[PDB]
């Protein structure tokens, strides 16, 4: 029996997976003071999604193991703070109404894997005031952005021209994973 | 113990006190009426074996009251595989001359099953501990008993957590801070290491060894009982032989 | 696409890769700069992974950049839902729900024990104390 190495995070909108080499194992999750909790017993996968343990507290730092079977011999993940880690998936453009000379380009309040009562909490519902979007919009030559603190954008138009637009969802106070890949192109 | 609280008179009923001689020696873990666990060591140096006193129901030991209960050491049972002035199995089962009366002050500690410990007690990360030692490494003894929650680690863990001395055995295991600022300490030997689930206490370790005490870079190390519960259960059920000291093959 | 003389008129988007499918160049010949082009067929071009229904035991699968997402009901976790989690009911995962002892059984179910001193209660799952002082218990406390 060999030791499992290389143990990775693949987290988005909190759906979180952890995986590992080399391709029987039982993984255990934490947070720095509770108990240890089994996962993906016996699998012979060398993945494991923890989605529905992280969720449970977000802003919470869990640390996992995956033993191993031919004390068990294991290794540790790197520890995994799910709100400041989870990568913001790829927006969508909602819609875009024009009234004269302004454009309201919405942004959909997209799902994560968070839940709270019979649902499912949006991007929005949990990072609140941490969350902004980001336009990134051209006509002309040249690019344009706007930023903002809902799901909404309000701009200037110049009337007869065609526009195009692109969202980002991005959590600024970040260090790292700051921005989500940008959205598919939209145009009038 | 270093870092802790005084344990409310009452709410560690299953911790012993053991004297020799009059003198305070060593800790201990009632698990029924007559049997006490404890820590090999604490009997390296013994003379006097007709002289082994269990206290139970003991808190403050500037003050005597109703709910203290003394007994007679009627036998000291040791693993033939331990060695006096070494680490490994530092275990000790000790029959009472006579059986204790369980009250709201005396009462025992679940020993478990070896599997139930295993797989599902060894997981539980905080645990007590607890005994009249030393409130610093270099200092003296406490009046009252004197209780600390500690987090367990596995011994991978322990090892690359602590610096480069005994190994840590199978029959080990480790648990404290590396920080310097809680362990249990000498004087707290053989005492229970105790852990809490579903509304329940059990025995899962007894206060061993260390490098000092809450030393920078290291943690407490405590007798793996999980290891132990065969080789006690066969014993309890085993006739008083001659003689205090009695040495039973392990396994 | 293009079609017999269509490249006469000039490129739109809708009618060819809304209304069509359209290729790179179509593409480039509708926003001409080169980044736009990129930053518009990078989306157009990736396909929906969830095409193949990965999500199992009735999950919602949403799209992503050469990926996806699959959220679950919840009796249900793993990558694809593929999970049940009403089938985990073995010793190792918390007790197997046992107060005390638990013993797993090949096949059938596991049975839960109890500590002497204390007896199992009908529902299978819980210890009571049968004497009056229950190793364990700190009676000041109850
Ligand atoms: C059973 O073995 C030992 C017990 C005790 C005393 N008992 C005791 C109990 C608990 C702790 C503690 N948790 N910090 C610390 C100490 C001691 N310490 S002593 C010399 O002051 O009495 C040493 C022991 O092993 C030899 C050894 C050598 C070098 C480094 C570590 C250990
Ligand atoms: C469904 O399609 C996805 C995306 O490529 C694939 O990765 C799955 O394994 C398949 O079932
Ligand atoms: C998508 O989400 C999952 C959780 C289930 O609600 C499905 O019925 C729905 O389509
Ligand atoms: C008792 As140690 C292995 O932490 O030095
Ligand atoms: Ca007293
Ligand atoms: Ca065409
Ligand atoms: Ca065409
Ligand atoms: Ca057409
Ligand atoms: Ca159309
Ligand atoms: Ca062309
Ligand atoms: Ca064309
Ligand atoms: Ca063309
Ligand atoms: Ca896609």
């Amino acid at each position: 029996t060999v030791a499992a190495y290389n143990l990775t995070w693949k987290s988005t909108n909190f759906k979180t997976i952890l995986e590992w080499e080399p391709k029987v194992y039982t993984v255990q999750i934490s947070t720095k003071s509770g108990d240890w909790k089994s996962k993906c017993f016996y699998t012979t996968d060398t993945e494991c999604d923890l989605t529905d343990e992280i969720v449970k507290d977000v802003k919470q730092t869990y640390l996992a193991r995956v033993f191993s079977y031919p004390e068990p011999l294991y290794e540790n993940s790197p520890e995994f703070t799910p709100y400041l880690e989870t990568n913001l998936g790829q927006p969508t453009i909602q819609s875009f109404e024009q009234v004269g000379t302004k454009v309201n380009v919405t942004v959909e309040d997209e799902r994560t894997l968070v839940r709270r009562n019979n649902t499912f909490l949006s991007l929005r519902d949990v990072f609140g005031k941490d969350l902004i979007y980001t336009l990134y919009y051209w006509k002309s030559s040249g690019k344009k952005t706007a930023k903002t603190n809902t799901n909404e954008f309000l701009i200037d138009v110049d009337k007869g021209e065609n526009y195009c637009f692109s969202v980002q969802a991005v959590i600024p106070s970040r260090t790292v994973n700051r921005k989500s890949t940008d959205s598919p192109v939209e145009c009038m | 113990i270093v870092g802790g609280k005084v344990c409310p008179k009452g709410e560690c009923p299953w911790q012993v006190l053991l004297l020799v001689n009059g003198a305070q020696l060593c800790g201990g873990t009632l698990i029924n009426t007559i049997w006490v666990v404890s820590a090999a060591h604490c009997f390296d140096k013994i003379k006097n074996w007709r002289n082994l006193i269990a206290v139970l129901g003991e808190h403050d030991l500037s003050e005597h009251d109703g709910d203290e209960q003394s007994r007679r050491v009627a036998q000291v049972i040791i693993p033939s595989t331990y060695v006096p002035g070494t680490t490994n199995h530092d275990i000790a089962l000790l029959r009472l001359h006579q059986p204790v009366v369980l009250t709201d002050h005396v009462v025992p500690l679940c020993l478990p099953e070896r599997t139930f410990s295993e797989r599902t007690l060894a997981f539980v990360r905080f645990s007590l501990v607890s005994g009249w030692g030393q409130l610093l490494d270099r200092g003296a003894t406490a009046l009252e008993l004197m209780v600390l929650n500690v987090p367990r680690l596995m011994t991978q863990d322990c090892l690359q957590q602590s610096r480069k001395s005994p190994n840590i055995t199978e029959y080990m295991f480790c648990a404290g801070y590396s920080d310097g600022s809680k362990d249990s300490c000498k004087g707290d030997s053989g005492g229970p290491h105790a852990t809490h689930y579903r509304g329940t206490w059990y025995l899962t370790g007894i206060v061993s060894w260390g490098q000092g005490c809450a030393t920078v870079g290291h943690f407490g190390v405590y007798t793996r009982v999980s290891q132990y519960i065969e080789w006690l259960q066969k014993l309890m059920r085993s006739e008083p032989r001659p003689g205090v000291l009695l040495r039973a093959p392990f396994p | 696409a293009n079609a017999f003389l269509e490249e006469l008129r000039p490129g739109s988007l809708e009618r060819e890769c809304k209304e069509e499918q359209c290729s790179f160049e179509e593409a480039r010949e509708i926003f001409k700069d080169a980044e736009r082009t990129k930053l518009f067929w990078i989306s157009y071009s990736d396909g929906d992974q969830c095409a193949s229904s990965p999500c199992q035991n009735g999950g919602s699968c949403k799209d992503q950049l050469q990926s996806y997402i699959c959220f679950c009901l919840p009796a249900f976790e793993g990558r694809n839902c593929e999970t049940h989690k009403d089938d985990q009911l073995i010793c190792v995962n918390e007790n197997g729900g046992c107060e005390q002892y638990c013993s797993d059984h090949t096949g059938t179910k596991r049975s839960c024990r109890c500590h002497e001193g204390y007896s199992l209660l009908a529902d299978g799952v819980s210890c009571t104390p049968t004497v009056e002082y229950p190793c364990g218990k700190i009676p000041i406390l109850e």
